[PDB]
């Protein structure tokens, strides 16, 4: 569910990559 | 840093007269890897430039029958980093060395399929056709809309669409659009932008 | 959207 | 237009013959002028067909070159090829390694190294309102960093107009004759630096 | 030439005029 | 100004006959 969370954010890296 | 193939060519091929060999290879790294291709046997010889991730991928295309067999070799490049793969297309078994000829369909050879980077940063994505006669390049966004030329967004002497200072809005899939009168090519490179 | 982009940017990744 | 003319010509054409003098490093120059923003592109060897891009106003003038630094176990046939549009040109040159060596055959030099401006515009003549974008290909390790100098000699910095790119290309935008000069390519790395000026000239009008 | 072209802008067409 | 020789440089090569 990486795309829920991370994608809608969006995220920023180090965030990306704890998922993974 | 590093650097990984995603897709790689083969180690061997055949070639069928009459036909037009497409080689592709691509792969995935930080910071705008680059790839470029030479023929023949080199041992380690050096080009092209010395002055984020991205994956890029870049194809060959052999539009002329072969009278020898030869190696491709696909060259990546980002930073301390540099990987390679060989194909040899051996000549099919049944005129040589003269490209097909007439009008030929775009192939875009250069292109990103996935670029992330962070906010406020200037990122080029880059469309090379190779395509007879010569191409024009087109560019759609996130929202499938034509570009303008907002100096927001600037399309460059080369193709490659320039997007400064990137920010969320601008997150999504960019399409290249190249045309000429015997037909159209198509790719899309994806954008992230992370933050600090 | 986006949805496949860093599944597809998660195997190569990591 | 058109059938033709799309020009090309060389300006400076590599040497036919030369020899690696042992633990030398040679750079190999051609440059070449011609209608349209031209390429030049170096391969090794002996090829017959070859394969540039192919994405396609003014007059331009090129340089680049080619540097060998490692000592050569063989001969070897470095080939400049130029393509402005339609057209295609080519001048090469083969390289002897020397009679004996105290170095290893096929590898590079090691080393720091002074930065050398390997791809650079001599001379660049496009109509007004038109975006040009002049190169700095910097062949240093390590890795050079690029400082643009306008007519005036002053840094030249970000903004609407000059516009300095990731590449080391400086792209100058809606050109006017307030433009036209000399602009000058500063490479400096922890070593050394290197200098490239490229001449500008905008053209009016029609009009 | 220099004088005719430099101290103001030369059409392409000006230019030509000046080969030989 | 600063064209000076560029242009004469530059026009030795672009024409068919030089000067």
């Amino acid at each position: 569910g990486v795309v829920d969370s991370c994608c809608r954010n969006s995220c920023s890296f180090s965030t990306l990559r704890a998922y993974c | 840093d590093w650097l990984k193939f995603t897709k790689t060519p083969p180690t061997k091929l055949q070639q069928a007269d009459g036909a037009t060999i497409e080689i592709v290879c691509e792969m995935m790294g930080s910071q705008v890897p680059s790839i470029q291709w030479v023929v023949g046997h080199l041992p380690r010889s050096e080009l092209d430039d010395l002055d984020a991730i991205v994956r890029v991928r870049s194809s060959h295309i052999i539009d002329h029958v072969l009278s020898e067999a030869r190696t491709y070799t696909c060259v990546g490049r980002t930073g301390s980093k540099t990987i390679y793969a060989s194909t040899v297309v051996h000549p099919p078994r049944s005129t040589p060395e003269k490209t097909y000829p007439g009008a030929q369909k775009p192939r875009i050879i250069y292109t990103e399929k996935t670029h992330l980077d962070l906010m406020g940063s200037n990122i080029q994505l880059p469309c090379r056709v190779h395509a007879r006669p010569r191409a024009e390049i087109t560019w759609l966004n996130n929202e499938n809309k034509e570009i303008v030329q907002g100096h927001r967004h600037r399309v460059l002497a080369n193709g490659d669409l320039l997007i400064s200072e990137i920010k969320w809005e601008d997150m999504g899939n960019y399409k290249c659009i190249a045309r000429n009168v015997v037909g159209k090519d198509t790719a899309d490179t994806f954008v992230y932008p992370v933050l600090n | 959207a986006c949805g496949p982009a860093l599944m597809d940017m998660l195997r190569v990744a990591c």
